[PDB]
């Protein structure tokens, strides 16, 4: 056990150095002290708050199967404060793509509006016909089949969007004059799995209308494409990067840790420390330590002083 | 007594016979008995009224259903014309309900044929709520009559340790205009009867011997006048209590005991002449009851046929009295005889033509 | 739970029930017409009846 | 034989359409005649009153010249 | 022997009751002579201060005279 | 458990006690009469002997 | 050495904190004097606009005298 | 790494880099002290010397 004292400025990087060589271990010098206590809360929590975000990322990189190789540039773990706003704009570019895919299911559901009324053009809508057997004969008991049920089938059915996968589709749906049986199918319709919401018109302005329908879906379905492109690209860019920085991070946070499991002086901005050591070791240790410190702009000598133990 | 209410959509002339004289199709091949259903030509608008009326004839039919077996048992209660286990209902139109559904005609007199259906429901309506109206608030008034009268009957009923001493005490049983005496009334079991005769004289000091004697009896117990020096009162009641002797806290009143007995006769004869009235109201409200329960589901029979067969609205219906245990049969044939017209549209209710339950 | 017979049948009762609707509504309209015949021949009569009367009294002041 | 069935209620709403159109033609016309004979009755209120008028007038003329 | 009981103690009542009756009307008698005997006193202090007054009156009046 | 020599005892017991209380009752009001006598007779002479002394001042005045 | 060390930093972060209160100590005396300065030198602008004030005044009154 | 000659070596660079921060920070502070000499010293004479100043030309006006 050895105990080494160095100015604040220079400890960070020489913390830095000895964690990439690896053979020394720190001990705690303020063992009744807790995390905010040993002050290094603020950079352990953005670290903290840095990974689950990335985590998050890696997800949807994953499902996206990006290579992600994490071959390189992030062994060097350099530690600049200026890492912090990267670490902002991760959480930017993370963001953009939550906001992308949920703008994507909103357009998805569009789409398949749009799709379903593409198809019908009471009506004829998406139905699995899984009541419609059942379908007519409520509205027999409702009323005696006063007017015929419109029926239809779809060839390669879209997929429905509760669904969420493609059902073959039927639809047998009645309209009513009355307006006291229109509302009792209007609530049959709600309680039983059958596509109701057409707003028909039997002018040839409909059949324009549906015109304008396909063509704001050819649009909508552009634009999704555009969206997922620019998705997909941006996330495996970012994957490259993100194995790097996963590392990066880690590297951070460890040695923030590391430093607080110390104990801080409070005259001076200068950190002591004991540490456990190889003794053949050592010379190597005074030598990343030099390193270290003659990164840091203040090159405090950080001497390293063997004590009896 | 349960009757069956159905409705054939009445192509051929066949229909009237095939569902009371066809005894080669009929019920139960003509076994069960039947009878013609008389119901008026009223007009009808759109469909969507007659889905509304559905609907409102509907409520309205468990409504009165529900009024007149309530007004049933208030009558069973008071226990004129209807029991639970004989006369199990009063009779309509002036007969017993068997008649009334047997011979069953519509009141063109509460409901004029000329009318929109509308109306005529509004009318039947507005009818039965009054009578439910009316008759709920006698009940309520006469039983509350009852429950006075019985609450006076328990008040002098009891033994004499708690009996009311309102028929017991007589003018002559107290020691009255005494400036020094009271006269108490102390209940000694009767297996120390003798014992409070010879203990009384010697139970508080200043007490007047041999004056004890016995106002009433009852099997466990005789009720004793005592007359006492006003003070001894409380040595005199201790000590009675000390023998197990229970001393009843009365003294002679004129004034509480005529008001008990008048109030008593009179809530007696009260409960005879609401009697009286109350059996003439309850009655013709059952009958007005039972003939407009009827009339609404013959109403309800109306709209379903047409409802279900279009118009014009000519349909066969029919009353049947099932027998007992053919309930499987009739259905069987009702339903390989009419199951064509419907094939899925109508268990629990339905059935392939008009059908409504009876329930008396 | 229809062949096409009974599909005939259920549009011809639809009919039906198009052309009942149809003859009630045309029936309350007319008698809805010569109710208001008369209300609005009453209105206008009398109105300009008053108005005639009022000016004959204008003249009977006048000669007085 | 779905669109029999769709015809006929085509027809239907045209029957219909011409019942109410033709109601409120009628409907029209005697109200326009109620008008007419209303303003012939007025008509004669006014003639029959100026008359009277009329009347009174020369009758006020005979009483000043004998007052 | 309920009544011989009740006779004696009525009895007794009725004693009590005349005795304190007669107490009642010795009292009313009583009083009444006190107002007749404050009355006489206050007819005997009457006298006097009208004698003095009656007294003196005619020494003043012989007094008033001579002056 | 008791004879007619002891009921007789006990009703002459009670009847001790009806003259006890008749003879205090009697002693107590022919008592309060003798102070009421001599309370009304103070009341009386002393309002009027004041009446009359009044009067003899008044007699005073008279002579003044 | 480690608690050599420790001793030799506590001394020199005792010297450096006497000699920056200390410091803070002199800024305060210096403003002290600063305002004991200032109000000298207001006295001596005020002693010379006095003196130029008098010379106007001199020579207002001649200019008087001369018109 | 080092011996102790080199251990002490570094201490007393170290404790020179105290005494350095020690000037360095008087320096700042005696810097800082001159400054509020030379404002605070401006704002009184700026503020006493209008003072003067107004009372001297009120006079001048008052003269004429």
């Amino acid at each position: 056990l050895a105990q080494l004292f160095l100015q604040s400025e220079a400890a960070y990087c020489c913390v830095s150095e000895l964690e990439e060589l690896g053979k020394v271990q720190f001990r705690d010098l303020n063992p009744d002290v807790n995390v905010f206590q040993r002050k290094f809360v603020n950079e352990v929590r953005r670290c903290e708050e840095m990974d689950r975000k990335l985590r998050f990322v890696e997800k949807e990189i994953r499902k996206a199967n990006i290579p992600i190789m994490d071959t390189g540039e992030n062994p060097e773990v350099p530690f600049p404060r200026d890492m912090i706003d990267l670490e902002a704009n991760f959480e930017k570019i993370e963001n953009e793509l939550k906001e992308i895919n949920t703008n994507q299911e909103a357009l998805k559901r569009n789409f398949l509006e749009l799709t379903e009324l593409k198809f019908i053009l009471f009506v004829a809508g998406v139905i699995n016909r899984e009541r419609i057997p059942t379908f007519e004969r409520m509205l027999w008991r409702v009323c005696r089949g006063n007017v015929f049920l419109r029926q239809a089938e779809i060839e390669n059915p879209l997929e429905d969007p509760v669904t969420g996968d493609y059902v073959h589709k039927s639809v047998f749906i009645i309209f009513f004059q009355g307006d006291q049986l229109k509302n009792r199918v209007k609530k049959i319709c709600e309680g039983f799995r059958a596509s109701l919401y057409p707003c028909p018109e039997t002018p040839q302005e409909r059949k324009e209308m549906a015109s304008g329908v396909n063509t704001r879906i050819d649009d909508l379905q552009m634009v999704l494409n555009q969206t997922e492109d620019h998705r997909q690209r941006v996330l495996q860019a970012a994957a490259k990067n993100i194995r790097v920085w996963f590392i990066k991070v880690r590297k951070m946070k460890a040695i923030y840790h590391t430093l607080n499991l110390c104990n801080i002086d409070v005259t001076q901005k200068c950190l002591i420390a004991e540490v456990w050591c190889p003794v053949t070791d050592l010379d190597s240790i005074q030598f990343a330590l030099r390193r270290g410190t003659e990164h840091s702009g203040s090159t405090v000598p950080s001497i390293l002083n063997r004590m009896q133990t | 007594t349960e009757f069956w209410l159905i409705s054939a959509p009445g192509e051929k002339t066949c229909q009237q016979t095939w569902e009371k004289l066809h005894a080669a199709t009929t019920k139960n091949n003509n076994l069960a008995v039947s009878s013609k259903f008389n119901i008026p030509d009223l007009k009808v608008g759109t469909l969507d009224v007659l889905v509304g009326l559905s609907d409102e004839l509907a409520k309205l039919d468990a409504f009165v259903e529900g009024v007149v077996k309530k007004v049933a048992q208030y009558m069973a209660d008071v226990l004129e014309d209807s029991k639970d286990k004989v006369q199990e209902n009063l009779l309509a139109s002036g007969v017993d309900l068997v008649t009334y559904i047997t011979r069953f005609q519509w009141d063109m007199a509460k409901y004029p044929i000329k009318q929109s259906l509308k109306n005529i429901s509004e009318i039947i309506a507005k009818g039965v709520t009054q009578i439910d109206n009316d008759l709920k608030s006698r009940a309520s008034a006469y039983n509350n009559l009852k429950g006075n009268l019985q609450n006076l009957e328990r008040k002098n009923a009891g033994s004499l340790l708690t009996r009311s001493l309102a028929e017991i005490v007589k003018k002559d049983d107290f020691v009255l205009d005494s400036e020094y005496l009271v006269t108490l009334l102390v209940v000694v079991p009767k297996l120390n009867h003798n014992d409070w005769i010879k203990q009384y004289e010697t139970l508080a000091e200043m007490v007047v011997p041999r004056s004890s004697n016995v106002l009433s009896e009852d099997q466990d117990s005789y009720l004793c006048n005592v007359t006492l020096f006003k003070k001894a009162v409380d040595d005199f009641r201790h000590k009675a209590r000390e023998n197990k002797f229970i001393v009843r806290d009365f003294q002679y009143n004129e004034e509480e005991m005529r008001a008990d007995k008048e109030e008593m006769n009179r809530l007696s004869t009260d409960k005879k002449k609401q009697f009286g009235p109350l059996v003439r109201w309850l009655k013709v409200n059952f009958s007005e009851a039972f003939i407009a329960w009827i009339h609404i589901k013959a109403l309800r029979v109306f709209v379903e046929s047409v409802l279900r067969y279009g118009l014009p609205v000519n349909f066969q219906a029919m009353l049947l009295q099932p027998n007992k245990k053919s309930v499987k049969k009739l259905r069987e044939v009702l339903h390989e005889l009419y199951k064509h017209l419907d094939s899925s549209a109508a268990q629990q209710e339905y059935y392939p033509y008009v059908y409504y339950k009876i329930d008396c | 739970a229809l062949s096409d017979a009974d599909v005939q049948k259920q549009i011809k009762h639809m009919m039906a029930f198009i052309e009942q609707e149809a003859n009630e509504k045309a029936e309350e309209i007319d008698a809805k017409a010569e109710e208001e015949f008369n209300i609005e021949k009453g209105r206008l009569v009398q109105t300009q009846r008053l108005k005639i009367m009022e000016y004959y009294e204008k003249k009977e002041k006048q000669i007085e | 034989s779905q669109s029999q069935g769709i015809q006929q209620l085509l027809q239907a709403e045209k029957r219909a359409a011409e019942k109410v159109a033709d109601a409120r033609k009628r409907k029209a016309r005697r109200l326009k005649q109620a008008k007419e004979e209303a303003q012939m009755e007025v008509e004669q209120y006014r003639r029959e009153r100026e008359q009277e008028f009329q009347s009174k007038q020369q009758a006020a003329m005979g009483s000043q010249g004998n007052l």
